[PDB]
């Protein structure tokens, strides 16, 4: 589309990312998760 | 069936034809010279169009599919279907509520991905429908007569147990002498049963339908045997009293001519046994011609309402006719009693004290089986039908077979027919093909032994050799079977029960000098049957009593007229290899003559030399076709001295000649007279027979005559809509349909798809499938039943597709050398020559493609230089590869547009024609253009190196280019190697340069010895070009479509 | 056409149908190898057919003759045609 490259469910309306389990991924030695700062990312500016 | 509640769509074909209307007005649109700004909106019309119409044409699939196989899983419930045809249910039954919502048509364009909805839907009936094949052949099994019907049509009738629009659809390929039937008055019942031309007649009683279809059907055959048998029995008992039971409204003509002729059969053996009593010839006589007397009481007004059977009257004469002289040979010879052998040689049909007939030759006897047939063409009693009647039935007596042979175009596959006509039975025609399966042949003949049918196995020759040799142990199996009294045989595991009425028989050539390709019959199998002669037929016999039939009077004169005719022009005319005079032209030649007196005494008034001046009109619809120029006025001199001076008159018709000069005026041709002739012609035979050839040479005008009449007859006529094939091309099981040799799974064809949509059509259509492709007798003769005086078009699974009377074959073809005689003499013909082509007529119309610039200097040049430098090089005759004329005149002109001046016009003309010679003329061909042209170039030693140049007018120096690049790194690839300029080089070149621009789309072939510089030097010209994408593609013995196809796809886009 | 002359034998000789005959066809071989075992154990005749039609077939029909073990009153008879590139070994093992 216009302003920027888009994804876009095929031959459905409502996609729907079932992720099984959050608690489990790993920490750096500070204390920040890159999975849930990207999913922070997502969910905030719908982009990356 | 189960109470569920449901919108569905009807409609289609109004919804349908505005989409095409639309794509056709867009390209219309497309044709604007202002498309250019306007094309974005054209785009999205283009693409919403295109999506929509594939849509509608699934959905309505879906629900046809959906309709049929709802009922039958809703029935007979096995889970493992139900589980798959309700999730088919659910998928289908979800999107037809959301229609039920929005009803608007552009929403199927926007609603949520219906695509895959769509195509997975299709995919999973299509699974269901493998998953039914089991219960397909065990209801097959159950009714016997199901084995020459599809599937398709199969599980409709076993689904639409109750919808008479399927029953008035299809009961008509189940019995062939129904056309349709009545219902009462609730449908509850059905009545009455009709015919073709609308033969009615009631049943006894009423046939209660219900839901499971064999317990109506056979309440159908049983209703319908029992039903004639006392028809019969109620007109005898009237007629065997004094007075005459003369009501022909009243009784079928299959009960009036049974009881004539047991009534007469009856008479003669009281006669013989009393006295000789030529009261009775008298009587005879006498009754003739009281029935040719009340025969000019319908002939007058013809085309009545609610009055037709004037057919009974005529399907009786020729009955009446065999009898005179049955009783007239019998007074020549002088017969003492029954038992005299000269009697009991005749047929007899006698009456049993059951009341039912029992037809009985020499000692052999059958019985009538009660086939209703409704009216149909019968045969002229000839003598070699009594040769063929006492062979046949001698051979069933015996128990076996029955092969009659001979050569092409006599009358042994009708003769069978008629048999099986006059004795009651029923016969199921089929062909033999491309070798099909040995279990094939074995399901065939299980349908054939359940029924009671004869199957009249049409070109038994021409089958693979080994499938003859199985075949051989079937029947002899059956036979056996038949001979022994058994009930019960056994081939193919299983125990078929065979029938007493049955029969089987074959019709074949002799594999003679021009027969095609077929193999010769094992001697075991020969052995199993019992051969015919049936080689001459006679040709007065028949022409008399057909003309005196049709209520034509003078036919002893005339009849012996058109058999000299034919004899002295088959016998002293020029041996040409197209043309024919067998029985099927004689035959077509009797009803021209018939449809005229038809017309010309409802329409008005009778006398004497019209009568004879008729059959000249009537033979020259056909036998013009054939001829050359002086051919064709020989034969007319002929016909002056047959008839001395009933000589000529012409084609009525000219408002159709208005429409054609018109849409040769619409599509910038020219008009030639001999154009509108050719097409009045072919409407005639298109008119007049089932297939036409159109022989011709290459480029000779020979399909622009069908392509205009296409648009000629389209603007009054109703609908020509053309379906085109090439059969060459693709192979053989795609063409004509095949069968997966493991699964047993029908796969469909082309034209047996085209021959599918056509007889879906109304009756308002006319279709020309068209075979514009070369000829082979092993793929056209598969076409012999269907362009037969039958009808009708068969599948090697035994499925049988008739044909109405709407359909047309046009076959353009090259020539006819490789073509076995029976189809020669199957179907319509028009020859075209090399006399009749105008080179000038030709010249004009691309001399009207000129953009107006040059076009005065032009025709100044071409009218005093193009007609000499023809007529030259076809005198030469020199030339590599072989062309037709038009080839050679195209070959001079397209090298041509853009001429300046008259030097370079010379140069022009030079390269266009002398490209196709070889240097032993070329060299003289150039000295005969520059000497018969104004002057002579400086090249005078080789001149064919001339070098004309725009820039100063220069005619000719040959000049050395010589490169001045030259390192290792130039010879890197092994290919790409630097060309040498030298001239013959630059003659290739200058040659190439007017056909690769962008303006001249031309394909072309170089023609060079083997390793002499082509590849390179078109590789230089491909270099030469702007933004081209060359593919080369090393083709060798075995290269076919696909390699070319898969060529072109790896590198090619698909846009719908 | 030899073969009325031996169905009038095989019904003079013998009684109850033991004969039992199989042409040479297109799809017929491998059922014929069967009957030819079924009926070398059961002791009942055989009668091929057209042997010059199926010309790759026989060297497996000399391979099941040599290989073979009778019974007594089993009696194999064939039906040929005049054909060129046939196979000596079987023509060696028959009467002609
Ligand atoms: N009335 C006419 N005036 C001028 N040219 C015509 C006319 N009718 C047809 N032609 C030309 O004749 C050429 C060949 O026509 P047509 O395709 O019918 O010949 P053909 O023999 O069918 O070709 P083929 O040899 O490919 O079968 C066409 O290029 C067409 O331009
Ligand atoms: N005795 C006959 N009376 C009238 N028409 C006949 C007779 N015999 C043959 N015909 C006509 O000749 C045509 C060809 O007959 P057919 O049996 O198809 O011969 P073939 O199989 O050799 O072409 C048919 O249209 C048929 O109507
Ligand atoms: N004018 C020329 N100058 C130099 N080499 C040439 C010339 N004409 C032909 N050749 C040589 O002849 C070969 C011709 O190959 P070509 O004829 O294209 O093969 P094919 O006949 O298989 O298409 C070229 O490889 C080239 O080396
Ligand atoms: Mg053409």
């Amino acid at each position: 589309t216009n302003t920027g490259r888009v994804y876009r469910p095929k031959d459905c309306e409502r996609l729907v990312l079932y992720l099984k389990d959050i608690n489990l991924p790993k920490l750096d030695k500070w204390g920040t998760s890159t999975l849930v700062a990207f999913l922070q990312q997502v969910l905030t500016y719908q982009g990356f | 069936s189960q109470s569920r509640t449901m919108k569905l769509i009807k409609d289609w074909k109004d919804i349908v034809n505005q989409v095409g209307d639309n794509r056709c007005l867009l390209q219309s649109l497309k044709d604007s010279p202002y498309y250019k700004g306007f094309e974005d909106k054209v785009s999205i019309w283009e693409r919403k169009l295109a999506e929509l119409d594939e849509y509608l044409q699934n959905l309505n699939h879906i629900q046809r599919k959906w309709v049929y196989l709802e009922p039958i899983f809703g029935r007979g419930a096995l889970p493992k279907e139900q589980t798959r045809f309700n999730r088919v249910d659910e998928d289908f039954r979800s999107i037809m509520t959301d229609i039920k919502k929005d009803n608007r048509v552009t929403t199927l364009t926007t609603h949520a991905g219906i695509r895959n909805s769509l195509l997975t839907i299709l995919d999973q009936l299509q699974r269901c429908q493998r998953s039914l094949n089991e219960f397909l052949e065990e209801k097959r099994s159950a009714f016997p007569r199901f084995y020459f019907i599809g599937d398709d049509d199969l599980l409709e009738i076993l689904g639409q147990s109750t919808n008479p629009s399927v029953i008035q659809s299809h009961l008509k390929k189940l019995f062939a002498g129904i056309n349709s039937v009545c219902f009462d008055e609730k449908s509850k019942h059905i009545t009455a049963m009709k015919s073709l031309e609308g033969e009615v007649v009631p049943f006894k009683n009423k046939v209660p339908l219900s839901n499971n279809v064999e317990t109506w059907l056979n309440d159908l055959a049983l209703e319908m045997k029992k039903t004639l048998e006392q028809l019969l029995k109620e007109c005898v008992t009237t007629g065997r009293s004094s007075q005459g039971a003369v009501d022909p409204s009243l009784f079928p003509s299959q009960i009036l001519c049974l009881a004539e002729q047991i009534k007469f059969t009856e008479d003669v053996e009281n006669a013989i046994k009393d006295h000789s009593l030529h009261q009775i010839e008298t009587q005879l006589v006498n009754k003739l011609e009281q029935y040719t007397n009340i025969d000019t009481s319908s002939e007058d007004p013809g085309n009545t309402e609610s009055g037709i059977l004037e057919l009974k009257l005529k399907a009786l004469i020729l009955d009446i006719i065999h009898n005179i002289d049955v009783v007239k040979q019998l007074n020549q010879i002088q017969v003492h009693t029954t038992e005299d052998w000269a009697w009991k040689k005749q047929l007899r049909f006698y009456m049993k004290s059951d009341h039912t007939c029992c037809v009985q030759m020499v000692d052999s006897e059958f019985q009538y089986t009660y086939e209703y047939q409704g009216n149909a063409s019968k045969l002229v009693y000839t003598p070699l039908t009594d040769k063929c009647y006492l062979t046949l039935t001698q051979a069933m007596k015996m128990g076996l077979g029955g092969n009659p042979y001979g050569p092409a175009g006599t009358g042994k596959t009708e003769s069978v027919k008629a048999l099986g006509g006059l004795l009651g039975r029923q016969v199921l025609v089929f062909n033999c093909d491309e070798g099909i399966d040995v279990k094939s042949m074995g399901r065939i003949f299980v349908g054939l032994v359940k029924c009671g049918a004869w199957g009249c196995f049409d070109e038994f020759n021409r089958l693979e050799e080994s499938v003859l040799s199985a075949v051989s142990m079937q029947i002899q199996t059956i036979q056996d079977a038949l001979k022994n009294h058994r009930t019960v045989c056994e081939l193919l595991g299983k125990e078929v029960e065979v029938n007493s009425n049955s029969g089987i028989f074959i019709t074949m050539n002799p594999a003679g000098k021009g027969y095609g390709g077929r193999q010769k019959l094992p001697d075991n199998l020969k052995q199993l049957f019992r051969p015919v002669a049936m080689s001459h037929p006679d040709n007065e016999l028949i022409a008399e009593v057909i003309l005196y039939s049709e209520g034509f009077k003078d036919a002893k004169v005339l009849s012996r007229k058109l058999v000299a005719i034919f004899n002295l022009s088959r016998e002293l005319l020029t041996p040409q290899q197209h043309y024919d005079w067998g029985l099927r032209a004689l035959k077509t030649v009797l009803r021209g003559s018939g449809n005229l007196l038809r017309q010309l005494n409802k329409s008005g008034t009778t006398q004497n030399a019209n009568e004879s001046h008729i059959v000249v009109q009537a033979l020259r619809l056909n036998t013009m076709s054939k001829f050359t120029f002086t051919d064709c006025t020989r034969f007319d001199a002929l016909i002056k001295d047959v008839f001395p001076g009933i000589e000529l008159k012409e084609v009525e018709y000219d408002e159709l000649s208005a429409a054609l000069k018109q849409v040769f005026e619409e599509a910038n041709y020219e008009i030639i007279p001999n154009q509108i002739k050719k097409a009045l012609e072919l409407y005639e035979q298109l008119c007049q027979r089932m297939g036409v050839v159109i022989v011709g040479p290459s480029g000779a005008g020979k399909s622009t005559l069908w392509r205009m009449l296409r648009a000629a007859l389209c603007k009054t006529g109703k609908v020509v809509k053309q379906y085109t094939m090439n059969p060459k091309a693709m192979p053989r099981y795609q063409l004509l349909g095949h069968i997966d040799m493991d699964t047993r799974e029908w796969s469909d064809g082309v034209l047996t798809n085209s021959a599918r949509q056509v007889v879906r059509e109304p009756q308002d259509v006319s279709s020309w499938i068209i075979c514009d492709g070369d000829i082979d007798p092993e793929w056209i003769e598969s076409l012999n039943s269907v362009l037969d005086d039958n009808r009708l078009l068969t599948m090697p699974s035994g499925e049988r597709i008739q044909f109405g009377p709407n359909v047309n074959f046009v076959f353009e073809t090259h020539d006819l050398s490789c073509a076995s005689p029976a189809t020669i003499s199957r179907m319509g013909m028009i020859f075209l020559s090399d006399e009749e082509t105008d080179l000038n007529s030709l010249i004009k119309s691309w001399l009207r493609n000129q953009p107006a610039e040059y076009r005065n200097n032009l025709e100044n040049w071409i009218g005093d230089y193009f007609e000499k430098a023809l007529q030259w090089v076809l005198k030469q005759n020199d030339y590599v590869v072989e062309t037709s004329l038009v080839g050679t005149v195209m070959n001079g002109l397209s090298h041509l547009h853009g001429c300046r001046d008259h030097d370079e016009f010379i140069i022009n003309l030079i390269r266009g024609l002398g490209g196709n010679l070889n240097m032993k003329s070329r060299l003289e061909f150039t000295k005969e253009v520059f000497h018969w042209a104004r002057e002579s170039p400086p090249d005078f030693h080789k001149p064919m190196d001339t070098y004309y140049d725009s820039t100063r007018g220069r005619l000719a120096t040959y000049v050395l280019k010589k490169p001045e690049d030259l390192t290792a790194d130039d010879f890197s690839n092994g290919l790409t190697l630097p060309v040498i300029q030298t001239p013959d080089m630059q003659r290739g070149l200058d040659y190439f340069k007017p056909w690769l621009s962008s303006d001249t789309k031309q394909p072309f072939i170089l023609v060079g010895p083997e390793g002499c510089g082509k590849g390179m030097l078109l590789r230089y010209a491909f270099s030469q070009l702007r933004s081209t994408q060359i593919a080369t593609v090393h083709c060798s013995a075995q290269t076919t479509s696909r390699h070319l196809l898969q060529k072109l796809s790896q590198t090619c886009m698909v846009i719908s | 056409d030899p073969s009325q002359e031996l169905q009038e034998l095989a019904n003079a000789e013998r009684s109850g149908e033991c004969y039992h005959q199989v042409a040479m066809g297109q799809g017929q071989a491998d059922l014929a190898i069967q009957m030819l075992k079924e009926c070398a154990r059961n002791g009942d005749w055989l009668c091929l057919k057209n042997l010059h039609l199926v010309v790759s077939w026989l060297p497996v029909l000399e391979k099941e003759l040599n290989t073979l073990q009778p019974k007594d009153t089993f009696r194999l008879w064939l039906t040929a045609e005049v054909h060129p590139n046939f196979t000596p070994i079987l023509l060696q093992s028959s009467l002609k």
